[PDB]
């Protein structure tokens, strides 16, 4: 005869699943293992112009973090389609981490971007570049607390 | 959740004897239950077994094999451990528990009870007499002897003197009848100063026997 | 199933880590073996349910593995209440329910010299009914101690938390006409820490 | 496929069945314990959003004990949780209709016996929770569920 | 998987549950209107023929009212229908046995009470309808359920 | 997905539907006979082994007769089986956990009447098999509800 | 009430699908039809000294048993993470069968193993071949009996 809410923390699902948390539509968070984190931003700017990469050596050079290739590889697999041209780029070096995708098509990246930080059409946004990129603790779960079916779903 | 129970206690040789455990706080019938003896100095002996809700299939201990029963009353929430010609290894502490038996949970007993002691004996309770033992640093001695396996209290001096004194849990005897000794040690100084007196109260015949042991 | 602890009695420190061996004879199912402590008056505690596991209420100084034969149950750091009984545990063969011999685990010190004393009986006691003397140590350590008695040539309290070192006695019983005979008893008591033995003897009268 | 795992029960319960639920993954509350019968609908049920999160809270439990990377949820995930209902949610969302976002659930306590029943979950649409009386009914729906417990 | 999708219900139904077919939807007939206990075996079962159908005409609706190509279905195929049914008609026709193809359906009318019943739906082999005294015991085996429908 | 497939029948059957095992798919027995009742169970449940094993005897009992290599099943493993028993089964045994090997399982007979319940497989655990005692409770649950089929 | 127990017997479901059976720890047999038959083992000693095998001649050949073929298809196909690099030693000259690896990667491979018949660390076996061959109607299957769920799970 009386109501009550219970509001459940995601926060102990650590390492047993990646997480995901949004502060604003310009970059998402992503975050596996005790620390390891991953920025998804939105930019109309370009921090890298390198013009080759390629993904063969990258799991075959075999000295990278192999539990974190994971997320970018199904981010790499689950856009529907893709362009001839290899208008996306990469760049490790130095042990670090850059993807960069020239939005400037991005139907199937929007789509991805809806789900793993979670009317059908090809509306595209203003800006013209997503970077991916390593990052530290910091803070980019307030505004919405994390959860994990950002990416159960997309498995 | 806790489980309460009583019984136990001093019993005749060749008589009969019922342990009760009660139940509170949890579903009972969806659970099985051991019973559960432990003997002075050695590990624990199990005693009996019983499944859940049917009453069907009962184990007993291959030692004790015959002389025991084992029930449990759902309307109640009791188990009775009926027990017949009772024998003189039977002198322990029992513990009734509970566990479940499935293939998800493994086996464990989570809740326990108290512990309920169990005694046989011939004689009934007789008075002790207590002996004295008086001798850098020196010791000296109030013996009881010729004492029954209920406890005791015995003390120095009115317990003014509550440093260094070893009390001697009893031991197994011959005729059957236990006695224990205390001993307290105080440097040279103190001997022939502070008056001791061995007090010895007993709650079964409720003795009460002060001895002032001096030369 | 013959199921055994070892060692017998350990005997730690806090600091350190330390493990305990349960051994069966028949194959052991991991999934059915359980871990119990077993302290002075309150009732036995749940250790470890499952070969390695975690219960509700229960420090995370514990751990457990092991396969087949041989069980361990290892302790990364002692408490000063950490030093009880404890028992290991498998369901179903024979009996169901078969529990351990039993294991102590005792504080580390250096050895000490023990204190003896010789009580022999009164006058009085010829209305005791059976003369008795006393052979009676205090504050001795290790544990190894032997004690005999010679003609012309028992009862233990618990370890203690003020001192941590162990008393004992010896109540030599014989019958009014028997101790008659003699003069002359003696008590000898040995122990590691002193090599040479060390014998006391009285003389009647 | 469907899902098969089960739930592992605990040490110190009421009764045989029913999860209790700890202090550590909630806010702004203790440890909360559901009932036995509440729990037995979890597996004859296939739209429960609620259940999913226990199978999956009992996954981890018991991947962190009996353990010492992240491929055992992969081949894991369909055992533990139903895809169908992501898909659906993100269908009912990009129609612009209030949806779930297993965030925030409401369930309906009762003072005496605690039979509390299997909760569905709070809504939303565009960043804006719900209120009270925009699913009265189904707060009532429930109700009438309960009423037929007794029986 | 599993399919999850639920019912739009109308405006004027009597029931809140239940839908009620158009009379554009069939061929030579009128709109009909099933009974919300007949329809809340739906969600109840996984060998049935016509609870998918009404799952497709939802999603038809809703698609062409709330939006303005075809990949929605390509991606919402699994979240309304079940591909093992069509697996064991296909295999059933393969091996020669007489199979339903979601084409034509039978049902039982009760003139005065207006209940109906789940649609199990109409066998075809080989380019020949079946005949109605074939499966004779299965249009008596359902009957014998409103008898346990009187309770 | 959910498997979809069905019970034959047979023709000396003395109920209109339950499988009947013959004396060549056991070992060291004769032809056993279940009853219909019990075999009712298995199209209402997902979380049971037996009906799985029945539902592949008996396809092979009509790809044997009705057909005249093994592309068969590739294209027909899902609407027989559960692919996520598979699964959990392989997750308990990597977690040093009793599981099932899918080859011999314990029901419960009755002395006079021969009804009988659903099987479930007998559980392993490293190369050793269990005793009957480990799992009581189960073998005295399934008794209780037998005194709730008399009502 | 009383309690009794039934044991299936798998033989009979032959030719529908495929059978597996366990000798010891580093053997395997696997059954499809009436008379053919693989051998799936572990052993320390290397056989196929021919560094070059292509697939594509392999189902091009059409000599071949293709009711076989299928099942080391998927063998090769389901296990994860394979660099698709070198040390593929596979042979089949003269319609024979043989199939063999370095073990010396082996997770995925021994995890394979441990589905086809039956802590999830990378376990190293002291073993360091892979032997596929052919072999003949012999009574493998003692140790424990056959059981088709063993390909069900790998498909
Ligand atoms: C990463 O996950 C771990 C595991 O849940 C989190 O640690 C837990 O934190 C809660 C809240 O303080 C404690 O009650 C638990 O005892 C902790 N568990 C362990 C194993 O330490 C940890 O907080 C997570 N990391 C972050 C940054 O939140
Ligand atoms: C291959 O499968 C067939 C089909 O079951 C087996 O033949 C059956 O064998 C049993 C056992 O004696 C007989 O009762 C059946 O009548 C046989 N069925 C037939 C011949 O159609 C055969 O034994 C299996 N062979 C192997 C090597 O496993
Ligand atoms: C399992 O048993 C088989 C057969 O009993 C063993 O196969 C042996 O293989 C070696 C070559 O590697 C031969 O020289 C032997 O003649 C075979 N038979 C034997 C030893 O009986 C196989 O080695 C066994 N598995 C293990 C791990 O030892
Ligand atoms: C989102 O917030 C970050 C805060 O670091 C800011 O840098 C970025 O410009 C913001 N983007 C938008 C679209 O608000
Ligand atoms: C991939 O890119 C690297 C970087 O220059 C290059 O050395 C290599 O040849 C490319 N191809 C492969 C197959 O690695
Ligand atoms: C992310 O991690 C890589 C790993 O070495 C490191 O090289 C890179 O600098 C990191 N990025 C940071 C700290 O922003
Ligand atoms: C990204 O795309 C834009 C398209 O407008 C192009 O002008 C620009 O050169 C591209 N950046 C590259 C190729 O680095
Ligand atoms: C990127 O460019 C678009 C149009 O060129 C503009 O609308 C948008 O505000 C720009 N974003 C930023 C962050 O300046
Ligand atoms: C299984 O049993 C064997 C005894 O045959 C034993 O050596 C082994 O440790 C047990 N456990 C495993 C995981 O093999
Ligand atoms: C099962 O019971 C038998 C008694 O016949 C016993 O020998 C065995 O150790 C028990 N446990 C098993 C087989 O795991
Ligand atoms: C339901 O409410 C009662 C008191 O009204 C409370 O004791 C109980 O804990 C509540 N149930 C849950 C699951 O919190
Ligand atoms: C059932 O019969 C009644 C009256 O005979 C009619 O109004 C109703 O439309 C019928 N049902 C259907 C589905 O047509
Ligand atoms: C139904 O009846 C007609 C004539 O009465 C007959 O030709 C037809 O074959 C029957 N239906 C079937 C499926 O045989
Ligand atoms: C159950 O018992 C009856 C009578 O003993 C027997 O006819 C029947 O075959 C038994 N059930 C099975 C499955 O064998
Ligand atoms: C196995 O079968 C192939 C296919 O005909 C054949 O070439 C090969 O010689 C056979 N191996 C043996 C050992 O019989
Ligand atoms: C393993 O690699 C060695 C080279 O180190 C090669 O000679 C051998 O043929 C390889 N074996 C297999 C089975 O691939
Ligand atoms: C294979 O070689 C390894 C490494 O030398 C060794 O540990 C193992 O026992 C060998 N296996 C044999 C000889 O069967």
């Amino acid at each position: 005869y009386e109501l009550q809410t219970l509001e459940l923390n995601m926060e102990t699902l650590n390492m047993t699943m990646p997480l995901s948390c949004t502060k604003n539509s310009s970059h998402h968070y992503i975050r596996v293992g005790n620390e390891t984190g991953l920025e998804l931003t939105l930019t109309n700017t370009s921090i890298i112009n390198h013009k080759f990469c390629n993904l063969s050596d990258a799991h075959k050079k075999n000295l990278y973090d192999h539990a974190l290739m994971s997320i970018i590889s199904t981010f790499h697999l689950s856009i529907p389609n893709f362009n001839q041209y290899e208008a996306m780029s990469c760049d490790f070096n130095g042990g670090k981490i850059s993807v960069q995708y020239n939005l400037s098509v991005a139907n199937g990246v929007l789509q991805t971007f809806m789900r793993m930080a979670w009317n059908w059409d090809c509306i595209m946004t203003s800006y013209q570049y997503l970077i991916i990129q390593n990052t530290t603790w910091e803070d980019h779960c307030q505004f919405s607390r994390p959860s994990p079916i950002g990416y159960l779903g997309l498995l | 959740v806790q489980l309460v129970q009583s019984g136990g206690g001093l019993v005749r040789p060749g008589g009969s004897l019922r342990l009760s455990c009660a139940a509170a706080g949890f579903t009972f019938k969806s659970y099985s239950m051991n019973w559960v003896r432990q003997a002075p100095g050695r590990g624990l002996e199990w005693v009996s077994s019983i499944t859940s809700r049917g009453g069907s299939k009962t184990y007993y201990a291959d030692v004790v094999k015959g002389r025991f029963t084992v029930s449990r009353d759902n309307a109640k929430q009791s188990l009775y451990l009926q027990m017949n010609s009772l024998r003189a290894e039977d002198t322990a502490i029992y513990f009734c528990a509970r566990s479940r038996h499935s293939t998800s949970q493994p086996s464990y007993m989570d809740v326990w009870g108290r512990k309920i002691t169990v005694i046989v004996s011939s004689a009934s309770t007789k008075g002790p007499s207590v002996f004295p033992l008086a001798p850098g640093t020196a010791a000296l001695g109030c013996l009881v002897k010729d004492y029954f396996p209920e406890p005791v209290t015995v003390s120095w001096n009115s317990g003014a003197l509550t440093s260094g004194v070893h009390t001697f849990p009893a031991v197994l005897q011959s005729s059957g009848l236990y006695s224990l000794s205390s001993v307290v040690t105080v440097p040279s100084s103190s001997l022939g100063t502070q008056t001791y007196i061995c007090n010895v109260n007993h709650k079964p015949s409720n003795t009460k026997v002060d001895k002032r042991v001096e030369p | 199933i013959v199921l055994t602890q070892s060692p017998g009695t350990l005997s730690l420190s806090p600091g350190e880590r330390a493990t305990l061996s349960c051994r069966a004879s028949q194959s052991v199912i991991s999934y059915y073996v359980a871990w119990y402590q077993h302290k002075g008056g309150q009732a036995p505690r749940l250790l470890i349910y499952g070969a390695s596991s975690r219960a509700t209420g229960v420090p995370d100084r514990f751990s457990g593995s092991g396969s087949g034969t041989d069980f361990t149950l290892t302790i990364s750091s002692l408490e000063p209440e950490d030093f009880a009984l404890y028992y290991c545990q498998y369901y179903g063969s024979s009996p169901l329910w078969a529990f351990g011999q039993g294991t102590k685990v005792e504080i580390k010190r250096t050895v000490a010299a023990p204190s003896v004393f010789i009580f022999p009986p009164s006058d009085e006691q010829l209305k005791s009914g059976t003369a008795s003397v006393v052979c009676l140590l205090n504050n001795f350590y290790p544990r190894e101690a032997k004690v005999q008695w010679k003609v012309d040539n028992e009862s233990v309290t618990e370890q203690d938390s003020k001192d941590s070192t162990y008393s004992l006695s010896s109540t030599l019983t014989l019958s009014k006409a028997d101790y008659e005979k003699h003069k002359v008893y003696a008590c000898e008591v040995t122990h590691q820490g002193l090599s040479s033995p060390v014998t006391k003897s009285f003389n009647r009268g | 496929g469907t899902f098969t795992w089960t739930l592992s029960d605990s040490e110190g319960n009421e009764t045989p069945g029913g999860y209790c639920l700890t202090r550590w993954m909630l806010i702004e509350a203790e440890l909360k314990c559901f009932g036995n019968t509440a729990v037995a609908k979890c597996n004859e049920k296939h739209d429960e959003e609620f259940c999913d999160m226990l199978r999956l809270f009992d996954f981890n439990k018991q991947a962190i004990r009996r353990l010492k990377s992240i491929q055992l949820i992969n081949k894991a995930v369909n055992a533990l949780i139903n895809d169908q209902l992501i898909m659906k949610n993100h269908l009912r969302d990009i129609m612009c209709i209030p949806y779930c976002n297993y965030s925030k659930y409401w369930y309906l306590n009762h003072t005496s016996s605690g039979r509390t029943s299997l909760p569905k979950c709070w809504l939303i649409s565009n960043g804006s929770y719900l209120n009270e009386t925009q699913f009265s009914d189904d707060i009532e729906q429930q109700a009438d569920n309960m009423i037929t417990e007794m029986l």
